[PDB]
C-alpha cells in the first residue's frame, strides 16, 4: 500500500510498504530515497512517536495514510 | 493548565507545560 | 547512561538506565541548585512522577527532558 510521508518542509514523500513492515524497515526505505540514515530522523503519527521494535499494523497504518519526518 | 495539543508540525501531542513542540521546537501558538 | 534537560541552558547528565524519578531530580539540583519539590520534568508529552523510574518511560540513551 502506497503511504505518505510529509518532511518538516512541506515536502511529501511517496513510499510503497506492506502493513506487516516495521519502522525499521520504513526508515530504511526512507534512507533509500533521502539519504537520510535511520538514526538520524523520527517518525511521528496520530501524536506519537514511532518506535523501532512495532510495525504498520501495530501503529494501525492504513493505505493512503500519512506520517510525519522530524530530523533529530 | 490546559490540555494536550497537537504539534500542527508534525501532529505531535506535546504537554499543555510547554509552548514549543517537544520534536521539533515548532511554537504552539502562530 | 548519559541524558539531556533543557531548562533555556542545557545540562548533560550521567545516570543509570533505570534511576527512579527521585534519583534524577536530586542530580539535578546538585548541579543546577533547583530544589527537586520545585521542578518538573517533562517527557513524551507526559509529566515524570518521582514514584516511577526511567525505564518505565522509556528513557533511552541521549534522551531530552524539560524543566518547568
Ligand atoms: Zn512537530
Amino acid at each position: 500500500m502506497q503511504i505518505f510521508v510529509k518532511t518538516l518542509t512541506g515536502k511529501t514523500i511517496t513510499l510503497e510498504v506492506e502493513p506487516s513492515d516495521t519502522i525499521e524497515n520504513v526508515k530504511a526505505k526512507i534512507q533509500d530515497k533521502e539519504g537520510i540514515p535511520p538514526d538520524q530522523q523520527r517518525l511521528i503519527f496520530a501524536g506519537k512517536q514511532l518506535e523501532d521494535g512495532r510495525t504498520l499494523s501495530d501503529y494501525n497504518i492504513q493505505k493512503e495514510s500519512t506520517l510525519h519526518l522530524v530530523l533529530r | 493548565e490546559g490540555a494536550q495539543w497537537n504539534c500542527t508540525a508534525c501532529t505531535f501531542l506535546n504537554h499543555p507545560a510547554l509552548i514549543r513542540c517537544e520534536q521539533c521546537e515548532m511554537p504552539r501558538h502562530f
